[PDB]
């Protein structure tokens, strides 16, 4: 009776993510009809060359001489729900953080904390070459400070094949390479994940050959 | 007080009889290697499956094929993978074990390969292959064919 | 900025030599 | 052991002969 | 100073499907008129320990102001 | 019967593995490749 | 036959 | 290390979790993991042992051949049902219990009484600059060490 | 084979279009032929299922007959079975077995003695003991100046008690279980506690006594080897074609084998828990390549 | 990879043009097929359809299923290093990377709280001499937690409890590329549904036969 009234539950939930999802294509061709007439075609895939585990078959819609592609539909409803309740939780947290004062102090110290632990383990993961009498550092843990906003600023080597990056509160430009980088992640996109990475959290970095 | 003698002389026994016995095993499997490796060289063994003869070749699709009807069960190995020669019987009753070397094996079957390998395999002979021998004794005898001829 | 104010008005005391 | 086809091909073999 | 390329030299497939993909999740559709929906204790969970309902201490309108 | 309330909520798809940045950084992200659109 | 650990047939 | 990559480190639990089945965007984890790990918890080869091993099979030799002489003659013409689960430690057999529920055969290289052995047993600078900036080196796709450049160069001499 | 082309082409995808179910649970227009392939399904389960219950239940009449025309205290039997368990076994490792039913459900079997064989409860130190042989057994006794019906009904109901395993080993499953407490035990005990003096003395053994000689070894007999732990050193050659073992009992004592490439290699070896060295050698034993 | 190795893709038949005056029936279908007047596509056996396709040679691998890479061009087939001779121990280490050393064999026996918890957490503490932190295993087994539910799913829809299509469809949903190989769900709900019941059907009449047949002999 139990597990009976389960999957019911899960078809009425299925049904209502199907309904979403036709009643979302029925707007998408209301919208964008002014524009071209619908040309859906199962496109084969012309590469031949996919050993990298991507998709295949690219649904090419073209209203005209146009291009779309077909969106989620609950996902995306969810995804707006949720960022507004994230932003109404900060809401709240801003508005009961301006009207105490005692947690205030409080919340600020235990970032504070936060702030002060985290430079202690990103620096004691470094050591001066010197060798080549470099400030040098494990690439691995570089993401890391990407990760807490820690990098000040990037300077990328003509034909990408180390970096001289900044650290907040301090003035050394620390070398850090990347060959051994991508030899080490080469299964979660490497450099380009990276470069891209310091460009979406707007990571000043700066192209220069030497 | 004297059973406890009686039960150390048996266990003293036993042990020496696992020894004899693990002694037994390995002498049987060099026995074993040194039979092969004497009644192939009279040609006793010629047209059985360690010793075989060579026939037409096989593609990639008839190898994973014999695999999956656990059909292939000798195999011979060269070159990291490269060249794996299949070993099957004919019926000639006599039943005559024939070679074929498969065909382009080509990169990256054994994650699959040796996961079906292992259920069907049941003696491997890797011909492993020496190099600086190998080239001493081709020139050798290169000059000697040529020296020979002239 | 905030950060990099923060950790620059309690700058790191370290060795670690290599 | 390593053959060599015409327009430079370099195949490689089991043991020899 | 800050500068980019529009014509990198990194990978090309990578890029398209990353773009792709970025448009299947969110194409351009924004909504207004929604209310909040509450998350699972799993979700919430996961995003209290990456610390994203951590407040905006970094803005200067009034969180830094007064400390 | 213990998760299934909340795999009820999780049989939506994967939006928690989807969510992995946040609003101004995904904005970011679709401003800054290339004006094809 | 095999290993068929516990979580195979309880579930 | 690569070639047994049980530490018999922290790539393992990454390999089981995540990398077992597009772009996946998460890199962060495996920092987070590594570095959030705090440590808390004689150059000199002896080789008198495994000198004096082998000396001492020498010794029992003489005994298991001559017991084996009076009992076995040849001619020319229980437990846990699994056998790996003998004589191991306790993860041996943890371990090999995970191989097990798949690979339950152990190849059977007990039988050698075929036509090949008929024995039977019988039990009883203007332009430098110019040049620098012209170089296309900007796609690697090589993907070793100096000391191999060494050895290549002094090869191709 | 050009009949075979046209038959795989044509008429299985549209013997399954027929047989397609978009028209098959509407009852109220079944064709004949639907009906007689029904039939078939119906005759082929009919005939294999009597034919599966004949072969079964024919051994079990076979046995019957054979008992009917060939025709110490059991808590003493079980602790001997106990003290034989205990020294086979290690801690920490239950083995459950699942009785296969005629019916095709798989039964617990609550007597197993894999169950309960670690969990407790001058003559009887001989009497748990069936190692050695009977004649020697008194061959001893007399010689220590000390009942023979005693072991007569032991070995009878010890055969008794043999054929019956042989017989409940016939259609079984096993199912494994661990005490987690014991197998960490374990691994403190012998992988952070395992304080052998032989750290690395494994491949420069190789290097010294190059003037040795070592006979070839098969393959399926190395991973056989290993997986019951016999094996104490395992010594790769650098190119992944060659091998130099050290092996614990024997003579010869070091051997020679070569590798085909599989993980699983990797996989047994480390589930044997073996250590694992590398030979290094000189750049001056590849430059006079 | 266009058969995925096995060389026998499905042709079907996407468009055809009928004559204005004919019906779409098979064997006008297959009269456009023989003066090919018909769409012939060829669509891979990883597709798992319910209705087998006719399956013809892969016209890419010649029925091989290995090609060669058209990257390396005849001009730049050939190499001048002495590699032969000198086989360095890093073309085994090439040859190897790419095998993997399969995680799924201990994977699958993690789907348990006690063994993953021992793999998970404790054991490379207990090794590497070292102690996690609180949110870095919260973290670890949040994930595991929400890796773990396509194989619970999967276990309830296995039990075919009444109505368990709504759960093979949660099944289908919440993971595809796990979805679409395993045995578990069936393609056609009614096919196996009647088929269930036909084999039913056949069980009692089974044994009204083989009760019937023993009264015939007394
Ligand atoms: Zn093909
Ligand atoms: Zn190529």
């Amino acid at each position: 009776r139990d597990s009976v009234d389960f999957s019911l539950r899960i078809k009425k939930r299925l049904e209502e993510s199907k309904k979403l999802q036709r009643d979302l294509q029925n707007r998408i061709r209301k919208r964008m009809k002014k524009f071209g007439e619908e040309k859906l075609f199962v496109q084969k895939t012309p590469e031949g060359e996919a050993v990298k585990g991507f998709p295949e078959a690219e649904v090419k819609w073209m209203f005209g001489e146009k291009e779309v592609v077909v969106p989620k539909a609950i996902q995306l409803h969810l995804r707006h729900g949720w960022k507004k309740w994230q932003e109404e939780a900060k809401a709240d947290l801003k508005q009961k953080l301006l009207e105490d004062v005692d947690f205030g102090k409080q919340y600020i110290a235990q970032r504070q904390e936060q702030v002060l632990l985290d430079r202690d383990r990103v620096v004691s993961k470094t050591w001066y070459n010197e060798d080549k009498s470099r400030w040098e550092m494990d690439p691995m843990a570089v993401p890391y400070a990407v990760s807490r906003k820690l990098i000040d600023s990037a300077r990328i080597r003509h034909d990408y094949a180390v970096m001289y990056v900044a650290l907040k509160g301090d003035d050394k430009e620390f070398y850090v390479d990347i060959k051994e980088y991508e030899m080490l992640f080469e299964k979660f996109g490497g450099f380009d994940a990276l470069y891209l990475k310091m460009l979406a959290c707007g990571i000043p970095t700066s192209v220069h050959l030497m | 007080k004297l059973r406890e003698t009686e039960r150390e002389r048996l266990s003293n026994m036993e042990e020496l009889e696992r020894k004899a016995n693990v002694q037994l095993e390995r002498q049987l499997v060099m026995a074993s290697d040194w039979s092969r490796t004497l009644l192939t060289m009279r040609g006793k063994l010629k047209g059985t499956e360690w010793d075989p003869e060579t026939s037409h070749r096989i593609n990639f699709s008839d190898f994973m094929k014999l695999l999956d009807s656990n059909s292939v069960q000798y195999m011979e190995y060269s070159n990291y993978g490269q060249t794996i020669s299949v070993i099957l019987p004919y019926y000639k009753k006599e039943i005559i074990f024939r070679r074929h070397i498969v065909d382009r094996m080509p990169i990256d079957g054994w994650n699959d390969v040796w996961k079906k390998l292992h259920q069907q395999i049941v003696n491997v002979e890797v011909f492993n292959v020496d190099v600086v021998p190998a080239e001493v004794y081709t020139t050798v005898a290169t000059f000697v064919v040529w020296s020979m001829r002239l | 900025x905030f950060l990099n104010n923060l950790l620059k008005v309690m700058v790191x005391f370290l060795x670690x030599x290599x | 052991l390593t053959v060599l086809i015409k327009r430079g091909i370099l195949i490689l073999i089991h043991k020899k002969a | 100073e800050i500068h980019l390329k529009i014509v990198p030299p990194l990978d090309k497939v990578f890029l398209r499907w990353l773009a792709r993909d970025l448009q299947r999740v969110h194409g351009f559709k924004p909504k207004n008129n929604t209310r909040a929906i509450t998350p699972p204790d799993s979700y919430i969970e996961f995003m209290r320990l990456n610390g994203s309902l951590d407040v905006d201490l970094d803005d200067p309108d009034l969180a830094h102001l007064f400390k | 019967x213990x998760v299934x309330x909340x795999l009820l909520n999780x049989v939506f798809x994967x939006x928690x593995l989807x969510h992995g940045r946040x609003x101004q950084x995904x904005x970011x992200l679709y401003n800054l490749m290339x004006x094809f659109x | 036959x095999x290993v068929y650990v516990l979580v195979i047939k309880v579930k | 290390k690569g070639l047994l990559p049980i530490p018999m480190i922290n790539r393992l639990i990454v390999s089981l979790l995540y990398l077992t089945k597009i772009r996946s965007f998460f890199s962060d984890r495996w920092s987070e993991l590594h570095l959030g790990s705090n440590p808390t918890e004689e150059q000199d080869v002896s080789f008198v042992p495994s000198r004096r091993s082998e000396n001492k099979e020498i010794v029992n030799i003489f005994k298991i051949i001559t017991y084996l002489q009076n009992t076995v003659s040849i001619h020319p013409i229980w437990l846990n049902p699994v056998k790996p689960f003998q004589r191991s430690s306790l993860i041996s057999s943890f371990s090999k219990a995970n191989r097990l529920r798949f690979l339950n055969n152990p190849h059977h290289f007990c039988f050698y009484c075929n036509k090949r052995f008929p024995f039977y047993v019988e039990k009883a600078l203007i332009s430098e600059i110019s040049s620098k900036s012209l170089h296309n080196l900007l796609l690697s796709e090589e993907m070793r060490s100096p000391n191999v450049r060494e050895v290549l160069y002094s090869i191709l001499f | 084979h050009h009949e075979l082309t046209r038959f795989k082409n044509e008429t299985v995808p549209s013997f399954i279009d027929w047989n397609k179910w978009e028209h098959w649970k509407d009852i109220r227009n079944w064709d004949g032929k639907r009906v007689a392939a029904l039939f078939i399904y119906a005759f082929a389960l009919l005939l294999s299922c009597q034919r599966v219950y004949v072969a079964i239940q024919a051994p079990r009449v076979e046995r019957e007959r054979r008992e009917l025309t060939e025709s110490p205290s059991p808590g003493n039997i079980e602790k001997f079975k106990r003290n034989m368990w205990r020294k086979a076994t290690p801690k920490g490792l239950k083995l459950k077995r699942f009785i296969e039913a005629p019916d095709g459900t798989l039964v617990h079997d609550s007597s197993y003695v894999g169950e309960n064989a670690w969990d407790d409860d001058l003559k009887k130190i001989i009497g748990r003991n069936a190692r050695i042989q009977t004649e020697a057994k008194k061959k001893l006794s007399q010689d220590l100046g000390v009942w023979r019906e005693r072991l007569a009904t032991w070995k009878e109901m010890l055969e008794r008690e043999k054929l019956s395993e042989q017989l409940n080993s016939s259609a079984a499953k096993y199912v494994v279980e661990f005490d987690m407490k014991e197998v960490e035990k374990s691994l403190r005990e012998d992988v952070i506690g395992r304080t052998s003096e032989t750290e690395g003395t494994r491949a420069l053994w190789i290097s010294k006594r190059w003037w040795r000689y070592r006979p070839k070894l098969p393959y399926t007999y190395f991973l056989q080897k290993l997986d019951s732990s016999e094996v104490a050193a395992v010594v790769f050659t650098e190119d992944l074609k060659r091998l130099y073992v050290t092996m614990k009992e024997g003579f010869p004592l070091e051997y020679i084998v070569d590798i085909p490439l599989d993980p699983y290699l990797f996989e047994t070896i480390c589930n044997a828990g073996v250590e694992v060295d590398l030979l290094q050698k000189r750049q001056i034993h590849y430059f006079m390549k | 990879t266009m058969c995925k190795g096995t060389g026998s893709v499905h042709y079907q038949i996407k468009d055809y043009n009928l004559r204005s005056g004919e019906k779409p029936t098979a064997d006008c279908v297959a009269d456009a097929i023989v003066e090919n007047r018909a769409e012939l596509v060829h669509l891979p056996s990883s597709f798992n359809h319910s209705a087998p396709l006719p399956s013809k040679d892969c016209p890419t691998c010649d029925g091989t299923g290995a090609m060669s890479c058209t990257e390396c061009k005849n001009k730049l087939q050939v190499r001048i290093s002495a590699d032969d001779i000198m086989e360095p121990p890093w073309k085994a280490y090439n040859v190897l990377k790419k095998m993997d050393y399969p995680y799924e064999h201990i994977v699958h026996s993690m789907k348990d709280p006690s063994i993953a918890n021992f793999w998970l957490i404790t054991l490379p503490q207990i090794v590497g001499g070292f102690d996690y932190d609180e949110d870095v295993k919260k973290k670890i087994w949040w994930q595991y937690e929400e890796s773990m539910r396509y194989d619970q799913l999967r276990d309830l829809v296995a039990k075919r409890n009444p109505g368990w299509e709504y759960l093979q469809d949660a099944l289908v949903s919440i993971d595809p590329v796990r979805a679409r190989e395993d045995p578990v769900i069936v393609k056609n709900v009614p096919y196996y549904k009647a088929k269930k019941s036909l084999e039913a059907e056949s069980q009692k009449k089974a044994q009204k036969g083989s009760r019937q047949r023993k009264w015939w002999f007394f």
